[PDB]
């Protein structure tokens, strides 16, 4: 549900990401497409090769949505309500895939923030990404 | 547990730089911190009230050592992870009763630790290579459940 | 999240259960212990044999908690807040086990209400049991 | 996929009373109704806007038939579910790309349908027997993922 310590941990860790958000978003996506091929089926109209500008520009979208979530954490449901319909109503994304992305987001963050990735912040981010996942799959639940 | 020679070279080269002593406990500890329910299987390790206490707990880094032991052991036997683990399988399945879903979790946190330590050197391609291995180790242990 | 149709479907289906709630609760538990042995580890102090009065008396507890949930559906989080701490803080129950129980609750309901178990009510109950699961594992999330 | 002769007799006896024509579509349909995302793999079956439409859709009961076909086929080969499914495995894995988590779902809904139809005769012991089988069929199909 996110304790006052988690909220504080998530805001600080995201802060250290700053202008790299967009880049990091594209990295998690790439990590997910290669590690979990079964997710590529949702992006036929994308070129999933390494330097893809489509995957590049999409990462910014994903990153900006998380940024929306971090800056409105006390009200994700309403803030991301829009993205919920799009992921549950139109695209019909398998709920499991949100866990796979969340995982890739964590490997990425950890691979760029060696100082900030303490076990406390690690658990914090995980809870947070879980909350974002629950909201995006609520039109299912 | 296929692994292309290209993947084989990534897992091997990287794994040979790993500080076995620390990494095993970095994962075990983080598992217990991020997925609390897992603490249920280590009530005897002592105090685990806070991450600080957990990460410093000697029983933890001591066990992590062994856990990491198994991976390297399974890493040099990808050809047959199934048999390499029969013993541990009987152990975690019809003895400890750990739900196989938690084997995926340790494998994923193990992977996060590897990314934390190697940083940039831990490229997406290298990660995908490890996901296969971690996936193969998790299936091997859950075998005695089938 | 439970649409007005789901709420209506859950209240009606639970209604048809009436005084059998307690019995049905004990049946789901039994179905779970035999189908998923890995859950028995939480009840050492119980006699899991068939006619166990302990499993009998526990089913009433489980059933009455769901009844609490159905009659306060618009506010489960607060209503079951208490049970959340007990399942996440003290017992430390693996989140996966809630799915296994939910499944057994559905096989049981379906095996006693052939007329009311239409696919619509089936999806309804599933969403509902999922909501009860989310709340009981929120001290984790 | 062990099965004690006691369990063997339950699965067999019961399975021999099953209306193959209806049951297969009762499950497939309910899968698509209760777990909407699965509808993504059957966009060509036509209209699936409501449970009514889904349950009456001829393409559904027609496919359910085949799906049920596989179970009985796997039921008379518990000795080797792995090979019995190699073909379908290649099909759902490196072709359709269905996440193996959904194979557990069909198996569980299949089980709910069996409980719906047989009622009391579908005792806890009988259910646990089927859970093993359904678990064995789900693992067999996901093999090509390892
Ligand atoms: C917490 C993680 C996720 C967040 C924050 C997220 C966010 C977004 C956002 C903001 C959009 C685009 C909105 C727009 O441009 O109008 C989007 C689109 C999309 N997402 Fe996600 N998403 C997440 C997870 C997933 C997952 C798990 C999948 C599947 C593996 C997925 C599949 C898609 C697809 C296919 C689109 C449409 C892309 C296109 O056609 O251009 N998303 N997502
Ligand atoms: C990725 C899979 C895992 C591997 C490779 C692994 C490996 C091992 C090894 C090597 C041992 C020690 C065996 C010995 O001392 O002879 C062990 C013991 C044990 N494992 Fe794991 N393990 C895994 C996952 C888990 C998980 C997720 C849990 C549950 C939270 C768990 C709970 C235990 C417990 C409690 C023991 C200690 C038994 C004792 O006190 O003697 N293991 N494991
Ligand atoms: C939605 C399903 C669930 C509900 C509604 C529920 C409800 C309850 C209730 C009301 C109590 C007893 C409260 C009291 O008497 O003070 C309880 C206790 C307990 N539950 Fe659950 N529970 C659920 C799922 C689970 C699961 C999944 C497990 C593990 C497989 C579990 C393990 C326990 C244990 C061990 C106790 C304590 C029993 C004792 O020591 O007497 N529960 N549950
Ligand atoms: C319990 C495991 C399952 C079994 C036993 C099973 C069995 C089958 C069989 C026998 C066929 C037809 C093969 C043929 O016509 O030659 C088939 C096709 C197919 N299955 Fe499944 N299946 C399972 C789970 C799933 C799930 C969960 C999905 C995904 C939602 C799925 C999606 C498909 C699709 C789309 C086809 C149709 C391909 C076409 O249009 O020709 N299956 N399956």
């Amino acid at each position: 549900v996110l304790s006052p310590a988690d909220k504080t941990n998530v805001k600080a860790a995201w802060g250290k990401v700053g202008a790299h958000a967009g880049e990091y978003g594209a990295e998690a996506l790439e990590r997910m497409f290669l590690s979990f091929p079964t997710t590529k089926t949702y992006f036929p109209h994308f070129d999933l090769s390494h330097g893809s500008a489509q995957v590049k520009g999409h990462g910014k979208k994903v990153a900006d949505a998380l940024t929306n979530a971090v800056a409105h954490v006390d009200d994700m449901p309403n803030a991301l309500s829009a993205l919920s319909d799009l992921h549950a109503h139109k695209l019909r994304v398998d709920p499991v895939n949100f866990k796979l992305l969340s995982h890739c987001l964590l490997v990425t963050l950890a691979a760029h923030l060696p100082a900030e990735f303490t076990p406390a912040v690690h658990a914090s981010l995980d809870k947070f990404l879980a909350s974002v996942s629950t909201v995006l799959t609520s039109k299912y639940r | 547990v296929h692994l292309t020679p290209e993947e084989k070279s990534a897992v091997t080269a990287l794994w040979g730089k790993v500080n076995v002593d620390e990494v095993g406990g970095e994962a075990l500890g983080r598992l217990l911190v991020v997925y609390p329910w897992t603490q249920r299987f280590f009530e005897s390790f002592g105090d685990l009230s806070t991450p600080d206490a957990v990460m410093g707990n000697p029983k933890v880094k001591a066990h992590g050592k062994k856990v990491l032991g198994a991976f390297s052991d399974g890493l040099a036997h990808l050809d047959n992870l199934k048999g390499t683990f029969a013993t541990l399988s009987e152990l975690h399945c019809d003895k400890l009763h750990v739900d196989p879903e938690n084997f995926r979790l340790l494998g994923n946190v193990l992977v996060c630790v590897l990314a934390h330590h190697f940083g940039k050197e831990f490229t997406p391609p290298v990660q995908a290579a490890y996901q296969k291995v971690v996936a193969g180790v998790a299936n091997a242990l859950a075998h005695k459940y089938h």
